[PDB]
Order: C-alpha cells, then sequence, then structure tokens
C-alpha cells in the first residue's frame, strides 16, 4: 500500500543522507581522493567521513589500478563488507585500464574481479567531477524495493 | 558561519538542558512543597520515621 | 605581447620567522600566578 | 557590532522571499544568500550572482523546478545549467545573455538534454562494420 | 517514576546530537563545513544514522562465541547509562549514601565492554590489539583515584551534593591547581581518540560518547558550580549547560589538534611523568586540612 | 556573533599577527577571462635570411669515440660557507 | 649555501634553564597550539556549495571529449588516424572509408574511456581541430556500454556543448 | 529504590541489542607487569581511602605520621621500578 | 634512456627513490618499535608510485 511505500523511501534516505567509504589508496588517483577532504570541494557537507573504519564501511570506492598482486587482496576485502554495499571505480585505470590496458600485471579494470556499480572517467579525477561519485550515486539510490 | 554551529549546541540546550529540570519539577507532584529529604545518616531518617507517624499516615512529607 | 612585469615587495619568509614570544614568557613570572593562585585559593 | 551582524541576516530572510521564500531556499540548497540576479536561461534557472562574498564568487546557480521532465524540487544535482557554465558559474567574466552571447550556428540542440543514468533514452556503443557478405541462392 | 525515563531517551539523542557537533566543531577548525545536505543546518542526520546502521545494516558473524558478542554492549550501554544515576542535578535521582565511590566503581567496571570485545573474535590480531587498548584505561584509572581522592581531602565527604556547597563562591580549580590540568588528561581514558586509537559498531560508540559527556558533567561539578540557589533551579540548570558544553568542545580540540603519543611513550607518561607529580601532591592535600583548620 | 571587526582582533590575539592575507584570500586581483587576445613572439628564426639547418646543427655532434682499449674527474668539491641571511 | 638545523642546547643558567623547564612542568606550547587553531575556526570557511556554486576552472580545459563541426554543417574530421598514433593510451579507434560522393571521411570513431587518460594530445596534434576537449564532468555511467562513446554518435551529441567549444577555442588561437 | 534504577537501565540496553540482531533481514609477556602494578596500587588506593573521612574525628598528630608513610611507600616502590622497567 | 636509430626507446629505468629508502629499513627499523616504523615512512616519504622500476 501507500503507508509501505513510503516507508521503503525512508529507509532509501537513510543511505541517500550518509555513506561511509573505505577508500582504497595505491594510486595516483589517491592524491584526488584526498581532495575530497581539501575545503574547497567538501565532501564532510554530506554525510561522508574519513573515518573510514574498513569493517563497518559501506561503499568501498577503488581508486586506480589493481595489479595481479593486489587482486586478490581487494576481493576478500569486499566480502567483508556489510550487504548493503555500493563500489564506486575512481579514475580511467579503476574504469578499463586507461594506462596499462595492454601490460601484463594489471588487470583491465576492476569489473573482472569486483561489480562496479558507478564509474568515476577521469585521470586526475577532479573534485568537480569526483562529487558525482557521490551525488550521482545518491540520485541513483531508487531501489524500488516492493516486497 | 555561527548561524550552523550555535543550533548544534542550542539542541543541546534542550535535550541535556532536560535532566536538570525534569528531575527538579517532579517534586511538585510527589510533595506539597516541592523537597524530597535523603537520610544519609540514621538519624535523619529517623525524623522522616516519625514525621510518617504524625499526621499523615502514608505521607512522609507533611506540615504539621 | 605576453609578458611579466616583477611586482617583488614582500617577496616571503628568505630564511625568517614569526616565532615571536606571545601573552607573556614565563620563566619566574608564570611560576608567581601559579603559586599566587594556590596561595590565594587556599586562604 | 552585534546588532548589524543581526540587521544584515534579517534584511537578508526579507530579500529572497521571507517566511516561505527563505525556507523554501534552505531546504532546496546548502545555504541562502543574497545577491544580484542574471536571470536569463532556458527553462528557468536563477543562477543569482555577482556578490563579492568569498572565494571564487559565482554563486547561487538555482535549479530549475522540473527542467525537461524529472521534477527536481527536492533532489536536483549538476544535471542544469545549459550552455551558460564556462562564463557565470566557471572561467569566464561577461554574462552569457547580457554582454557576451555565444554564436549561432544552426546545427546545436535548442533544448538541453539531462544526465544519461540507469533511465530509458541512456548511451549505447555500435559498430560501423559492413561485413564479408556471403552468397547462397537457389 | 517518569525521571529514569527522563534520563535514558533525552540522553541518548545528546549522543546521538554529539556525532554532529563533533563533525562541525573540528570541520570549523579544519576550514570544512558541517553537514548542510541532510536538513537546515545538518539538524536531521542524528535520527539518518539510526536508521541507516540499526534496520539494513546486517553483522556478518566471524565466530560468535555463543554468550558473549551479544553479552558485551550490555556491559558497554548499561554500566554507562547508570552512571547517570547519582549525579547532582539540583535535586539527584536516589541520592547515593557515597557519591564518588559509585562513580570510580562503574567506571572502572566499564573497562569490561571492551575486554569482552576482544573475546568475541577469534582471531589473535584482535585480542592482542583490544588488550592493548584495555592497558591505557587500566592504567590511567589509578589516577583518576589518586586526583579524586585529593580533591574530596580539600573539602567535602564521597556525597555528591556536599561537592555544590564547598564552590559557594570560589571554584575547585584554584586550590587544585596542578590537579585541574591533571585530572583533564587522565579523563581521556576510554578510548578517547585523543592521547591514542586502537553487536553491530553502531551502539558500541554510543557508550564511549556517553562517556564523554559524562566525564564533562563530572568535571563541571569537582571544578565547577558558582552557586546553588534553592529558591530557583533554572538559574543552576542554565549556567550549568554551559559550563559542562565549554568542556566538551575542548574534548573536540584536543581530539582536533593533537596527533597520537606512541603507545610505549603513552606509558612513559604514566608511572615515569604523571605519577611522582600526582602523589607529590596527594602527599600536600594530606597536610594542607591539618596546617589550616578545614576538615568538613 | 559575526561581525568582522571584534572576531579580528580575536584572532590577532591567539598566536601571531593576522588580520591581512586572508584563508580564502580571492577577492582582488584575480583576473577572470585572462587577457585581450595577445600576440606571442618568435624566436631566432621566422625572419628570413641566414637560417639554415647547416648552422643551426641540433643533432649532428653524436658519434662516441672510443677511448684507449695521476688525474683527478675534476677539481674535488669545495665546501661552501655557511648563510649570510641566516647562521643557524 | 649551508643553512644548519640544529641549535645544539640554547639553556645555559637560570633563566634560559627554567622557562625550558617550564613548558614540561606546566605545558604552554600545548595553549600555544590551541592558539593558532583557535583564530583557524573563527575565519569563515572556503567551501563551496556543490550543485549552486562551482569550483574555478581554465579557458583551455580538458576532460570531455567531442568532436566540432564547420559553421555550415559539414563533419569537421578527415579521418587522417593522426590523433589514433600520438594516442599515448591507444584508445581512439579509427576506419576510414570515402562518402561516395568525393569527399574522404569517418565511418567508425570509438574513443573508449575504459582507456584514455586524458592527455589532450589528439586535441593538439589534429591539423584540422576536430577534437576539441569541452570542460565536462557530467558523465558517471551505470555500465561500461554506457561509458564508451561510439562511433560519431555520442560524440556528435557533443554538439550540445559546442557553444562553450566555439568560445573557449578563442583562447587556443594565438595560445592564451 | 536502587533496584528500579538499575533493572529500567539494562532492559532497554539489551531492547537495543533485540534491534540491533533480530530486525534486519537479508604472547607478550611485558604487559603483563602493567596489571600487577596495577592490581598492587589499587590496595593502596583503598587504604588511602578513609582519607577525606576519618580525618574529621580522629587525632591529627597520629593521622598525619601514618597517612603519608602510605603515600612514601607507595613512591618506593615506584622507585624500585624506575631501576630496569621496560621498554614498553 | 638506451637508444637507436628509431623512435622507440628499447628499454628506459628510471631508479626512483623507492628502491633507495625502502632498502634502508632493514636498518632503520632494528631496536625499534611497531609506532616507530610509521614515522619512518612519512619523513622518507615512500610513495608506492616510486616502486615502478
Ligand atoms: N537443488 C534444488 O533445490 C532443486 C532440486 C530439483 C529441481 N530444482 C529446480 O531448479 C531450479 C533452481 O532454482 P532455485 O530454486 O535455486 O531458485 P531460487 O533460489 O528459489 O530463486 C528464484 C529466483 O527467481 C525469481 N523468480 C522465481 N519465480 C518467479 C516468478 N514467478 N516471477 C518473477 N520472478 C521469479 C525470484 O526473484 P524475485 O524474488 O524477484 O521474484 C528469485 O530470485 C528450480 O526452478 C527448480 O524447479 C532445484
Ligand atoms: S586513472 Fe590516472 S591518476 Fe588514477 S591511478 Fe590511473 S594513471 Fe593514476
Ligand atoms: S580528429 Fe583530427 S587528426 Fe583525428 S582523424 Fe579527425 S581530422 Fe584527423
Ligand atoms: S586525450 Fe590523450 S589518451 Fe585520451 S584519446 Fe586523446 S590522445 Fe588518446
Amino acid at each position: 500500500e501507500y503507508v509501505v511505500a513510503k516507508l521503503d523511501d525512508l529507509i532509501n534516505w537513510a543511505r541517500r543522507s550518509s555513506l561511509w567509504p573505505m577508500t582504497f589508496g595505491l594510486a595516483c588517483c589517491a592524491v584526488e581522493m584526498m581532495h575530497m577532504a581539501a575545503p574547497r570541494y567538501d565532501m564532510d557537507r554530506f554525510g561522508v567521513v574519513f573515518r573510514a573504519s574498513p569493517r563497518q564501511s559501506d561503499v568501498m570506492i577503488v581508486a586506480g589500478t589493481l595489479t595481479n598482486k593486489m587482486a586478490p587482496a581487494l576481493r576478500k576485502v569486499y566480502d567483508q563488507m556489510p550487504e548493503p554495499r555500493y563500489v564506486v571505480s575512481m579514475g580511467s585505470c579503476a574504469n578499463g585500464g586507461g594506462y596499462y590496458h595492454y601490460s601484463y600485471s594489471v588487470v583491465r579494470g576492476c569489473d573482472r574481479i569486483v561489480p562496479v556499480d558507478i564509474y568515476v572517467p577521469g585521470c586526475p579525477p577532479t573534485a568537480e567531477a569526483l562529487l558525482y561519485g557521490i551525488l550521482q550515486l545518491q540520485k541513483k539510490i531508487k531501489r524500488e524495493k516492493r516486497l | 558561519m555561527w548561524f550552523e554551529v550555535l543550533p548544534g549546541i542550542a539542541v543541546m540546550g534542550v535535550c541535556l538542558f532536560i535532566p536538570g529540570m525534569a528531575t527538579a519539577r517532579i517534586h511538585r507532584f510527589s510533595n506539597g512543597g516541592k523537597e524530597k529529604r535523603v537520610a544519609h545518616y540514621p538519624y535523619q531518617w529517623y525524623l522522616m520515621e516519625r514525621d510518617r507517624r504524625v499526621s499523615g499516615v502514608n505521607r512522609s512529607y507533611v506540615s504539621k | 605581447v605576453k609578458q611579466d612585469m616583477p611586482p617583488v615587495g614582500g617577496y616571503g619568509p628568505i630564511d625568517y620567522k614569526r616565532n615571536l614570544p606571545r601573552r607573556g614568557l614565563s620563566g619566574y613570572s608564570m611560576f608567581a600566578v601559579g603559586i599566587g593562585a594556590l596561595l590565594f585559593g587556599y586562604w | 557590532e552585534l546588532l548589524q551582524v543581526l540587521k544584515r541576516g534579517l534584511q537578508q530572510v526579507s530579500g529572497h522571499g521571507g517566511l516561505r521564500g527563505y525556507l523554501r531556499v534552505l531546504f532546496r540548497a546548502n545555504d541562502v544568500r543574497v545577491g544580484t540576479l542574471v536571470g536569463e536561461d532556458k527553462y528557468g534557472n536563477k543562477y543569482y550572482e555577482d556578490n563579492k562574498q568569498f572565494f571564487g564568487r559565482h554563486r547561487w546557480v538555482i535549479y530549475t523546478t522540473e527542467m525537461n521532465g524529472k521534477n527536481t524540487f527536492w533532489d536536483v544535482d549538476g544535471s542544469m545549467v545549459p550552455p551558460e557554465w564556462h562564463r557565470w558559474l566557471h572561467c569566464m567574466t561577461d554574462d552569457p545573455p547580457t554582454v557576451k552571447p555565444p554564436t549561432a550556428r544552426k546545427f546545436i540542440w535548442t533544448n538541453h538534454k539531462f544526465n544519461l543514468s540507469g533511465t530509458p533514452q541512456q548511451y549505447v556503443p555500435y559498430s560501423t562494420t559492413r561485413k564479408k557478405i556471403q552468397e547462397w541462392v537457389p | 517514576m517518569i525521571n529514569i525515563l527522563m534520563l535514558i531517551i533525552p540522553i541518548l539523542l545528546a549522543v546521538a546530537f554529539l556525532t554532529l557537533v563533533e563533525r562541525k566543531v573540528l570541520g570549523y577548525m579544519q576550514l570544512r563545513k558541517g553537514p548542510n545536505v541532510v536538513g537546515p543546518y545538518g539538524l536531521l542526520q542524528p535520527i539518518a544514522d539510526a536508521i541507516k546502521l540499526f534496520i539494513k545494516e546486517p553483522l556478518r558473524p566471524a565466530t560468535s562465541s555463543a554468550s558473549m558478542f551479544i553479552l558485551a554492549p550490555i556491559m558497554a550501554l548499561g554500566l554507562a547509562l547508570t552512571m547517570w544515576i547519582p549525579l547532582p542535578m539540583p535535586y539527584p535521582l536516589i541520592n547515593m549514601n557515597l557519591g564518588v565511590l559509585f562513580m570510580l566503581a562503574m567506571s572502572s567496571l566499564a573497562v569490561y565492554s571492551i575486554l569482552w570485545s576482544g573475546w568475541a573474535s577469534n582471531s589473535k590480531y584482535a585480542l592482542i590489539g583490544a588488550l592493548r587498548a584495555v592497558a591505557q584505561t587500566i592504567s590511567y584509572e589509578v589516577t583518576l583515584a589518586i586526583i579524586l581522592l585529593s580533591v574530596l581531602l580539600m573539602s567535602g565527604s564521597f556525597t555528591l551534593s556536599t561537592l555544590i556547597t564547598t564552590q559557594e563562591q570560589m571554584w575547585l580549580i584554584l586550590p587544585a591547581w596542578p590537579l585541574a590540568m591533571m585530572w583533564f588528561i587522565s579523563t581521556l581514558a576510554e578510548t578517547n581518540r585523543a592521547p591514542f586509537d586502537l553487536g553491530p559498531f553502531a551502539l558500541f560508540f554510543m557508550a564511549e560518547y556517553a562517556n564523554i559527556i559524562m566525564m564533562n558533567i563530572f568535571t563541571a561539578i569537582l571544578f565547577l558550580g558558582t552557586s546553588h540557589n534553592p529558591h530557583m533551579p533554572e538559574l543552576y540548570t542554565i549556567n550549568f549547560t554551559i559550563k559542562s558544553l565549554l568542556l566538551t568542545m575542548s574534548f573536540l580540540w584536543i581530539r582536533a589538534s593533537y596527533p597520537r603519543f606512541r603507545y610505549d611513550q603513552l606509558m612513559h607518561l604514566l608511572w615515569k611523568n604523571f605519577l611522582p607529580l600526582t602523589l607529590a601532591l596527594c602527599m600536600w592535600h594530606v597536610s594542607l586540612p591539618i596546617l589550616t583548620s578545614g576538615i568538613p | 556573533a559575526s561581525a568582522t571587526r571584534f572576531i579580528q582582533w580575536l584572532r590577532n590575539w591567539a598566536s601571531g599577527r593576522d588580520l591581512q592575507a586572508k584563508l580564502q584570500l580571492r577577492y582582488q586581483e584575480i583576473s577572470k577571462r585572462t587577457q585581450p587576445p595577445p600576440k606571442l613572439p618568435v624566436g631566432p628564426s621566422h625572419k628570413l635570411s641566414n637560417n639554415y639547418y647547416c648552422t643551426r646543427d641540433g643533432r649532428r655532434e653524436a658519434m662516441p669515440p672510443s677511448i684507449v682499449m695521476a688525474v683527478s674527474p675534476a677539481p674535488p668539491i669545495k665546501r661552501w660557507e655557511l648563510s649570510q641571511d641566516e647562521p643557524y | 649555501t649551508y643553512k644548519y638545523v640544529n641549535l645544539r642546547e640554547p639553556s645555559m643558567d637560570m633563566k634560559s634553564v627554567t622557562d625550558r623547564a617550564a613548558q614540561t612542568l606546566l605545558w604552554t606550547e600545548l595553549i600555544r597550539g590551541l592558539g593558532m587553531t583557535l583564530s583557524y575556526l573563527f575565519r569563515e570557511p572556503a567551501t563551496i556549495n556543490y550543485p549552486f556554486e562551482k569550483g574555478p576552472l581554465s579557458p583551455r580545459f580538458r576532460g570531455e571529449h567531442a568532436l566540432r563541426r564547420y559553421p555550415s554543417g559539414e563533419e569537421r574530421c578527415i579521418a587522417c588516424k593522426l590523433c589514433e598514433a600520438v594516442c599515448p593510451a591507444q584508445a581512439i579507434t579509427i576506419e576510414a572509408e570515402p562518402r561516395a560522393d568525393g569527399s574522404r571521411r569517418t565511418t567508425r570513431y570509438d574513443i573508449d574511456m575504459t582507456k584514455c587518460i586524458y592527455c589532450g594530445f589528439c586535441q593538439e596534434a589534429c591539423p584540422v581541430d576536430a577534437i576539441v576537449e569541452g570542460p565536462n564532468f557530467e558523465f558517471s555511467t551505470e555500465t561500461h556500454e554506457e561509458l564508451l562513446y561510439n562511433k560519431e554518435k555520442l560524440l556528435n551529441n557533443g554538439d550540445k556543448w559546442e557553444a562553450e567549444i566555439a568560445a573557449n577555442i578563442q583562447a587556443d588561437y594565438l595560445y592564451r | 529504590n536502587l533496584m528500579l534504577a538499575l533493572l529500567t537501565n539494562f532492559t532497554l540496553a539489551t531492547l537495543l541489542v533485540i534491534i540491533a540482531f533480530w530486525l534486519p533481514q537479508l604472547f607478550s609477556m611485558k604487559f603483563f607487569l602493567v596489571a600487577i602494578t596495577f592490581l598492587l596500587f589499587d590496595l593502596e588506593i583503598a587504604l588511602l581511602l578513609p582519607l577525606p573521612w576519618a580525618s574529621q574525628t580522629a587525632n591529627l598528630n597520629t593521622m598525619l605520621t601514618m597517612a603519608l608513610f602510605l603515600i612514601i611507600l607507595l613512591a618506593v616502590s615506584l622507585a624500585y621500578e624506575w631501576t630496569q622497567k621496560g621498554l614498553e | 634512456l638506451v637508444s637507436d636509430g628509431s623512435s622507440r626507446p628499447y628499454r628506459c629505468k628510471i631508479k626512483a627513490p623507492g628502491f633507495a629508502h625502502l632498502a634502508g629499513l632493514d636498518k632503520m627499523s632494528k631496536g625499534h618499535m611497531l609506532a616507530d616504523v610509521v614515522a619512518i615512512i612519512g619523513t622518507q616519504d615512500i610513495v608506492f608510485g616510486e616502486v615502478d622500476r
């Protein structure tokens, strides 16, 4: 009914308000990830905190290059994450390998290991474009959890 | 500016302000004089014991 | 034409330190305040 | 000094609407601030900027309620701002519909589309391959 | 008896609204801004975190050792709320025969909350990391016991109601001048993150943030008070809320400004630096009511 | 209070002199749209006559001579004296 | 020119020793550390509200790939494959064909965003100035198929950004 | 009642645990010396507990000689601790 | 850079400070705590991008 449909909006709004990330470094992207903390392009203005908390965290942001050595390392982390989880591929390396696509040691863009929900395209993903890793994600939460 | 920070303090100026007021205003309903006595030592308890013996049999705090 | 004009006046810190003593240095003065606060406290 | 700052806040609430005006701005936008308006935009976007305020002050580009058919009142992102972002919002100095207009080409679209997402009318790839033909007929 | 329910639900709201003030004050200390997208000034986020963390967020069990993992939050949340009972807010909820003895004991019993959570995980790396965090909490309770026993030795018995009467015109900050600096550091003991950092994650720190307010009010009675005024309980409570929250900002100040001490050097702060200072003051506070007459 | 007059006294009092040079510091002398269209200058080329690549060799002398199969590699690196602006 | 770091024990006797001993008995440097953070709180936060305020940018900025065209219609790109060879990621794929009417133009033109490190060589190696990098960020997708740009079909949709492109290129000729 | 105050806190604490679980649907011997020192100091604090409690009535010349004496041996124990304590 | 007559450089190597600083950690960590190691990496500034060659 109408009461159930409005209640499902409140559950969706709980995630739309606050998202606590486990941001993976291991990239040149990691500096642009740290530019979220930088006051000019504020992200703590949202319900997002740089406390990380690896076991507690909801939305793991995979920034940049994933090598074959780090390929089983990121997968075991994703399994330890709670069930409402999203993956943001940050940078061209995390998408499909910007550079190093034809290299032997680099996995061809995250999806072969861990499923990606929102793609952030830019090498140096500008803090302008990176705020589509939060706001567009928040926009995409409709879910339509009926039953 | 402080039109954002101080509302975060003003909301604490209500919720943390409750336990101080709730413990004080409750003595209006429990007593006809807004006071509850604590024994600490057996002498003040005996005074409370004879106060229940005089006039009001059930009530602890009563005049005369 | 693209050119650069030098606006030099206050260049910045050329091995310069702004670390200056503030609100009165201790030595013997703040101890006199410290023990003085105790003596005024006990009395 | 404190009375002058309090009077500036009361005048700011009186400027943008009032009791219903400032409350609508506080809920939809992050912060409410008064300034000079540019006005002119396809699908009624406010874009009230020009104020000195602080660093990078091309302030308050308020999004239009239902630009194409999204009903953006409670939720709105940077999907708006039709070809004016380079001047009134980011890089240039002059206002796009006031001082320096973009030159007509008769090829660019008159109505600007929203962000491509999980909704219908989304991006899809294709190939220009004509393919090597096979001949078999009775 | 509605007063107990008037000291749990609005108290848990103060813990909930702490997360905003911790994000906004530290925010303005870091030139960034606090929450704004959520509500009018981000005031709708403490309830938003409550719906997020409790309802849909599940728990993947590492081992789940039958009795534990579910017992540790009872020792966390339960013991943190019992501390609110003997507090001398105008007229306290069932005033204890000895106030501070109940205050020191239930805080020392709160050490189990981090102990049982160390037993909750099967992994050895978790428990060794847990015992290291217990070692910080266990050590600073010695100083917590000493400073209390030297403050009370100046004036008043163990009753918390007598601590208001001694501060009729003069605060206890000035006679206990080195102890005022000492007690402020020793309060950073129950995993305060400012000195050093180690069921679900949500309700576990809801007890830890509650202990921060608990020590903030405990400082506001032992060192602050100004007056009592039995005629108007309103004038005390308005004045108390300002005094308590000014100390609450200072715990958000030390966490913002200062890095971790190195665990070993934090243990070198005690025994080598703090304990020779506090015991010398404890010796000094024995002699003071004997040197000059003042044994209430 | 949000009034600048009283606040500027507080920030100047609490460790070091401030007032000038703000945290934001993008109020005045920030030129938008850069400048009117400029003309980029040409180098020692572009102007005709005596502009041969025979004179401007670039990549010509590159061939490595094979050598042989008390002498120092250079005069020894002498230490430099302490800075006149700051001794320590 | 040789600076030094160490002061080599400044304390000597009485006055220079006790004040250095003061910041260990009591704190003072903690109060001095508090002072810098106190002044930092009172000064206004330099924050930009993203959907309403925007961060400063350049006239020449690289981020979004879109191919320009002439004022009187007609596709500006020639299919030289020049931009393919310069491309360090080898992202841009190109198949060339005659358009049956004399002119030599494009058929397949895929610039995948799975690759491309947004270097802007293809912007600067194009002799006809076809690929001009549009100052855009609004292209975050759900799938790979939605992300990698197809044979001109999504790139000639960059005509919607060509009003900015024609204005921003006015800094390119006679460089900045 | 004190039991009425205690049980209401504990029952609502366990009630939150019910919400937390039911509602969702889908080595080193050096640290031992710390515990030893702690427990041994507790009892000296326990003996120094009645200080603002027994001094009200009892003789001061007899107490002061004994009251300081407990804190002296509490520091003498630490004086033995200083000579080779540990790296932690 | 090792170069031929062709436009392609056949093997170049940049030996970034990563290999230099991480070699020292065998000596830097001797007789130091776990938290001391955290201080070593930062002051040497071992950026993990340096380890490519
Ligand atoms: N090992 C065995 O259990 C076993 C033994 C013998 C035969 N089989 C056969 O092999 C198959 C194995 O499948 P399973 O039992 O593993 O599936 P399952 O786990 O029960 O999952 C069924 C999924 O299919 C969707 N679905 C099913 N019926 C639907 C309907 N009428 N309309 C819309 N969506 C529907 C459901 O999605 P929604 O929730 O969104 O509707 C659900 O997620 C069975 O069909 C069974 O006949 C299995
Ligand atoms: S996308 Fe660019 S910035 Fe990010 S890791 Fe790859 S090369 Fe580095
Ligand atoms: S984009 Fe430019 S360089 Fe590339 S094929 Fe087209 S015209 Fe040639
Ligand atoms: S910007 Fe650089 S990497 Fe991207 S398509 Fe153009 S040449 Fe290739």
